[PDB]
RNA sequence: GCUUACGGCCAUACCACCCUGGAAAUGCCCGAUCUCAUCUGAACUCGGAAGUAAAGCAGGGUCGGGCCUGGUUAGUACUUGGAUGGGAGACCGCCUGGGAAUACCAGGUGCUGUAAGCUA
RNA sequence: GGCGGUACACCUGUCAAACGGUAACGCAGGUGUCCUAAGGCGAGCUCAGGGGGGACAGAAACCUCCCGUAGAGCAGAAGGG
RNA sequence: CUCGCCGAUCAAGCAGUUUUAUCCGGUAAAGCCAAUGACUAGAGGCACCUAUUCUCAAACUUUAAAUGGGUAAGAGGCCCGGCUCGCUGGCGCUGGAGCCGGGCGUGGAAUGCGACGCGCCUAGUGGGCCAUUUUUGGUA
């Protein structure tokens, strides 16, 4: 049976990248985390204080509490067959802003301007994503690219 | 005040006891001279027979205990001191601090200091009290 | 008389039997665990408006 | 002897930060100085930057940002000739003025020059400005010594005293001001007033002029041609402090248009680079 | 050209006494009458029974002189060497050094109270501008065309002190 | 010892002799290069391999036996200074042996080293003159009977023990792109300092 | 374009050697009375301005090492899913999708934010 | 089964199949302590090793210059930093 | 039992599935001429030293898949005005959070489904065995 230590199996995840050791760059310390934004979790072996558990490294939750040096996150952790919302305290050196919702916010701001532009012009531009449709019918010209004959090559050892 | 400690000993299994070791028998450490174990039946258990010589004066002790039993093992530590004048009734020694201590008691040493050839004694501490046995020159 | 020690064979079939339900995210989340200095002032911003 | 700088050395080599390789920034002390608490939400954490060159003193006020910290106000030591101090632009007295010039100029652009005027008179005692109710709060920043060893009497604390006397609310103590007897653990403010007004400079001009005039001309050469004597030290800095409190605002120089004439040679292009080694090969085969 | 004068920075001297005790304490008095300043006790690093020393045991004394005192003592130590040194006494990086077996010829009378001691003179040669490697802020490197060489340090010894390099 | 039928297939992860595995006996094969090993590249142009066709593991005793079998045939047909054999398989996988017999604590002690081979990996390589082709193929053929599985005796197109073809090796010598150094060559690209280019000319 | 202060990214910025540059600025440099400081005014601290480019610094040079980027290696290695596929076996081929890495080759070598000053 | 062992309470690397989890009397190991500092903080400093040197002094004492991405050290096992 | 039942007249929400977007990892492979450790052979420069070479790692790795894990795809949104605070503070908005009012459906990926919605009581079971692939001890 394995040991129940808090840092068993974290030999590589809490390590630092090659030629990226040393002090933490001071941009991660001057990022503002409000209450209700989506943040990622990625532990760092440099700051041994307030580091998340290995069951949260790579997960993603929302912020519910902000303190002097850390941030309270609500992470959903599946234990056996149930998903539970965990309230964890992780310092700001192990987290970063999640760009998963920035593609949604940029898409909303572009939608709020497309309907007001179609309303004052009288068009019917559709505001809805669609999967990759089958390719339309197109002509393939062979004016300067004649089909080159391919054939299997003999076996050589 | 830092008089002394509280542990003063440690218990351990009886089968882990080795020959030429030390163990507590009848409330005093003894020098185990020989150990022999034997079975008891068909699916017999390891019956351990112990016999040890008391390190202080005399009165060899013995005891029977199973191998999976626990028995107290004392802390045997010996410290070295430098001899002083033993012309009084008690033997005098000095520690690293440089102060003298006179609590001990032999005949071959109490008069040796008056004729030269200084030596250093090794006082052995145990459960009950302290005593000096060995002597080596330099 | 040895037996089988550990297994997670039929567990995944039992989990998805009644489904793996995500935690119910309710509107107006709780306020337990928030900074006591922040909550003490927020209760003063509600008894004065 | 084995080579230490081989391919395996540079492949495993990780360089320090650029400001660390140049020896200008201490990132261990910068983190504990410019980083604001997370429960402040973009509250600017100001700091007073004091730097010393061989001929100039730089005093700046900045607050950290991700794309680089912004300088709110900057006062240099070469602006003192505008106020009267034309000599000794790097001594302790000139440090008290550029700190005072930074304090009064900052309070001017923030509309805080009427309130929090500080100590108009120089007494040397420990002075900390008080925030008066009803009025806007005092400006609270911090000192940034950098790589300068903070010993008793360092000129870094001269600009610190000049800023707290201008109106800035900087937390500090009189342990590192010149005049603190560490034996008795008491701060003699009268000694500090001498260093602020350059009275310790005057005693040097008198100890030399009354012992050997030859060395006085070498040590204070530009003090003789500018017409400043050992008896015109205390009054010169006093009237300089008065001019600083009157017009601390600094107007920028007119932007002089330049055609951008380059004085450095450009990098060799790929054509000039390959053609050069083509000529060396051809010239090498002719010689053999 | 004037900013390349091959001047002397410091003159290092030390007496490596066998062990601590009254013998080492009296050796420090020799450096007080010659240099004019209190030396420092250099304790040992590792214990070795072959030499009879232990760790953290004060073994040797040493002192450093910078200004004209460094030029005086260095000149007073070369008259014992007859103003001549060997060829291999120069290091491949400028500075060189020598040694004497008796300090009595160094302008100090032999006294029967304190025993006789022999120091070890080591002069660290320099050049105006080397302080850029010692200062904390804006610390930099010297350079190839500015650091001293062995051929440059030997000719300086032959011109200032009229020394003779024995091959 | 235990027959090779028990340690033929690569069943376990590689178990090399290291800090954790102590007490491994010395391998049976200790010499890997024979013949006139200190010969230049232009002396032995031909090259022939013994390519493996099975993903298995070859014992250290088999590598020792097949080396001597191929060596004794080359010294009688091509002389002791007319070839160069280079065994290209080092025994690094330590096979284990259980205690001499239940299975309480069945993890066994080391028994010996065995070289793991892949499909297409060269087992042995012999370089010689261009007229000794019929002798090397026969010498490497007799060594297959000391190995389990299936092997192929392929005459390589490379120039000796180098990694450059024979049709390009002579051209790269005139262009000073390859310089001989012992039994191999040095690939000199056109992207170094110009000082070493002038040394070649 | 340049010289400084504070930086962000943290080698396209580093490393070795060579060459050139001082308008402002910077650096070296000149002193130990005061503050402070060590064995030593070397460092640290402080006072100063005779010299102006030796070094720092900056800009160039190298069929430079490194680093960065791309090509190639290769649709190769490996892999999801499938078969009453082959084979004594080891293992291999195919169907349906994803798809690397070194070597080798080529190009590039700091960008940039705030504030102040100078047009070498 | 007994004897042995503790896989009975814990820790590191691996096994473990690139989230987490995952067994065997699987593998290599460690623990029942130590520390008024080896706790807290501030300041200064740069280590392991190698080269050239320097009375006695040598392969090992000490002084000093140069290179030195950490290859040292951080009480202990190992990993991370 | 609370609803939806009337289907996107409605808000919806959900998913052992894909798509779009954004993160996590250090296994296969690869590498060792890059570090740690192991390892064969010559060559050059005066045993080492430099540039090469053969062969490996489960408790090594610069690099690095496939499969896979988390999150985001709207009215609980977006935007605007006012107010409150003892918290925050150069800066009655300086941050922040709370409160109140107003404006704005082209429900703003595919497919499927009534919500496996909210509770209560609860028996049996807690010796499993087999196969494809992955894999440990073992000659098997
Ligand atoms: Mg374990
Ligand atoms: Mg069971
Ligand atoms: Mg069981
Ligand atoms: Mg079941
Ligand atoms: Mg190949
Ligand atoms: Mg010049
Ligand atoms: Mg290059
Ligand atoms: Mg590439
Ligand atoms: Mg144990
Ligand atoms: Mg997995
Ligand atoms: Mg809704
Ligand atoms: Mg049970
Ligand atoms: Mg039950």
């Amino acid at each position: 049976t394995n040991t129940r230590g808090k840092r068993r199996g974290t030999r590589y995840m809490f390590a630092r990248p090659f030629r990226k050791h040393g002090p933490i760059p001071l941009s991660t310390y001057m990022r503002i985390y409000k209450k209700g934004d989506i943040v990622d979790i990625k532990g760092t072996g440099t700051i041994q204080k307030g580091m998340p558990h290995k069951c949260y490294h790579g997960k993603t939750g929302r912020v519910y509490n902000v303190t002097q040096h850390a941030v309270g996150i609500i992470v959903n952790k599946q234990v056996k067959g149930k998903i539970l919302a965990k309230r964890i305290n992780v310092r700001i050196e192990h987290i970063k802003h999640s760009k998963s919702r920035d593609s949604f916010l940029q898409r909303v701001k572009e939608n709020e301007k497309k309907k007001v532009e179609a309303k004052k012009e009288g068009t019917w531009i559709e505001l809805k994503r669609q999967p990759a449709a089958p390719r339309p019918a197109h002509f393939v010209s062979t004016k300067n690219n004649k089909p080159q004959l391919l054939e299997p090559i003999p076996y050589e050892f | 005040s830092g008089d002394a400690g509280a542990s003063a000993t440690y218990p351990m299994q009886c089968s882990a006891l080795r020959k030429n070791g030390f163990v507590v028998l009848k409330g005093r450490p003894c020098k185990i001279v020989e150990m022999s174990t034997s079975k008891t039946g068909k699916h017999g258990h390891a019956k351990v027979h112990l016999v040890g010589i008391d390190i202080f004066t005399n009165k060899k002790y013995e005891d029977i205990c199973p191998s999976t039993h626990n028995m107290d093992v004392p802390n045997i530590k010996r410290n070295d001191y430098q001899l002083v004048d033993i012309s009084e009734g008690f033997l005098s020694l000095m520690m690293d601090n440089g102060d003298v201590r006179e609590d001990l008691r032999g005949k071959e040493i109490e008069n040796k200091f008056a004729a030269g050839e200084e030596m250093l004694v090794t006082v052995l501490s145990a459960m009950g009290e302290e005593s000096a046995v060995a002597l080596k020159p330099m | 008389a040895k037996s089988k020690n550990h297994t997670t064979h039929n567990q995944s079939r039992k989990w998805h039997r009644n489904g793996i339900k995500k935690p119910r995210s309710q509107r107006y989340e709780s306020l337990k665990g928030v900074d006591p200095k922040f909550l003490r002032n927020m209760r003063f911003a509600k008894k004065h408006n | 002897v084995k080579v230490v700088k081989n391919k395996s050395y540079f492949k495993r080599y990780q360089v320090k930060f650029r400001r660390r390789r140049e020896g200008k920034t201490d990132y261990f002390a910068r983190k504990r100085l410019v980083i604001q608490d997370k429960n402040k939400y973009n509250t600017p954490k100001y700091r007073m930057i004091v730097r010393f060159s061989n001929r100039d003193i730089v005093c700046q006020i900045a607050y950290a940002k991700i794309e680089g910290d912004m300088i709110v106000c900057a006062a240099y030591s070469h602006e003192l000739p505008k106020y009267g101090i034309s000599v000794g632009l790097t001594n302790y007295a000139a440090a008290y003025c550029t700190g005072l010039l930074l304090a009064r100029r900052l309070l001017n652009k923030f509309g805080l020059d009427k309130v929090y005027d500080g100590q108009v008179e120089i007494t040397g005692d420990e002075f900390n400005v008080e925030s008066i109710d009803g009025q806007p709060g005092a400006f609270t920043c911090y000192l940034d010594a950098g790589l300068a060893r903070t010993t008793t009497g360092n000129k870094v604390f001269g600009a610190l005293k000049g800023a707290v006397d201008g109106g800035l609310s900087i937390p500090h103590s009189t342990k590192r001001f010149p005049g603190y007897d560490v034996e008795s653990k008491e701060f003699n403010a009268e000694v500090h007033r001498k260093h602020i007004l350059g009275l310790n400079i005057a005693e040097y001009m008198r100890l030399l002029m009354e012992e050997d005039e030859e060395c006085y001309k070498k040590q204070f050469s530009r003090f003789i041609k500018n017409g400043v004597t050992a008896d015109s030290m205390e009054e010169m800095y006093k009237k300089a402090h008065a001019a600083i409190r009157e017009n601390p605002v600094h107007e920028k120089k007119p932007k002089r248009e330049v055609k951008k004439k380059r004085w450095n040679r450009a990098k060799l292009t790929l054509a000039q680079r390959k053609d050069r080694v083509a000529q060396k090969k051809a010239s090498f085969l002719r010689a053999q | 050209n004037p900013m390349r004068e091959l001047r002397i920075r410091k003159l290092c001297l030390n007496i490596c006494v066998g062990e601590s005790g009254d013998r080492l304490t009296r050796a420090a008095k020799v450096l007080e009458q010659l240099t004019g300043q209190t030396p420092v006790f250099s304790k040992a690093r590792y214990t070795v029974r072959s030499f009879g020393i232990r760790r953290n045991e004060k073994i040797a004394v040493h002192c450093t002189v910078r200004g004209a005192k460094a030029e005086e003592i260095l000149e007073k130590g070369l008259k014992v060497r007859e103003y001549e040194l060997r060829k291999n006494n120069f290091s491949d990086t400028g500075n060189f050094g020598f040694g004497i077996q008796e300090h009595i010829d160094l302008g100090i009378k032999y006294d029967p109270s304190i025993g006789i001691y022999g120091l070890d003179f080591y002069v660290v040669l320099g050049r105006p501008g080397f302080s850029i490697a010692d200062k904390k802020r804006k610390t930099g490197r010297i350079g190839a065309k500015h650091r001293i060489r062995k051929e440059e340090a030997m000719r300086w010894f032959q011109q200032k002190y009229d020394g003779i390099i024995l091959p | 010892r235990r027959p090779a039928r028990c340690y033929r297939y690569c069943k376990n992860k590689p178990y090399p002799k290291s800090r954790f595995c102590r007490g491994v006996p010395d391998p049976k094969i200790r010499i890997f290069d024979l013949g006139r090993k200190k010969a230049k590249v232009d002396e032995f142009p031909l090259c022939a391999h013994m390519v493996s066709d099975e993903y298995e593991q070859l014992s250290s005793e088999a590598l020792e036996a097949a080396r001597i079998c191929a060596n004794k045939y080359m010294v009688k047909t091509c002389g002791k200074d007319g070839f160069h054999i280079r065994v290209r398989l080092h025994p690094f996988h330590v096979i284990r042996i259980n205690k001499m017999l239940g299975m309480r604590g069945a993890f066994g002690k080391p028994q010996g080293t065995v070289a793991r081979v892949h499909i297409g990996q060269v087992i042995m390589s012999v370089r010689t003159k261009a007229q000794n082709k019929e002798h090397v193929i026969e010498a490497l053929r007799r060594a297959k009977f000391k190995f389990p599985g299936r092997q192929k005796i392929h005459v390589s197109k490379k120039y000796g023990f180098t990694k450059f073809n024979t049709c390009d090796f002579d051209n790269m010598l005139a262009e000073k792109r390859l310089i001989p150094d012992g039994c191999g060559v040095k690939y000199i690209p056109s992207r170094g300092p110009l000082s070493r280019w002038k040394a070649l000319h």
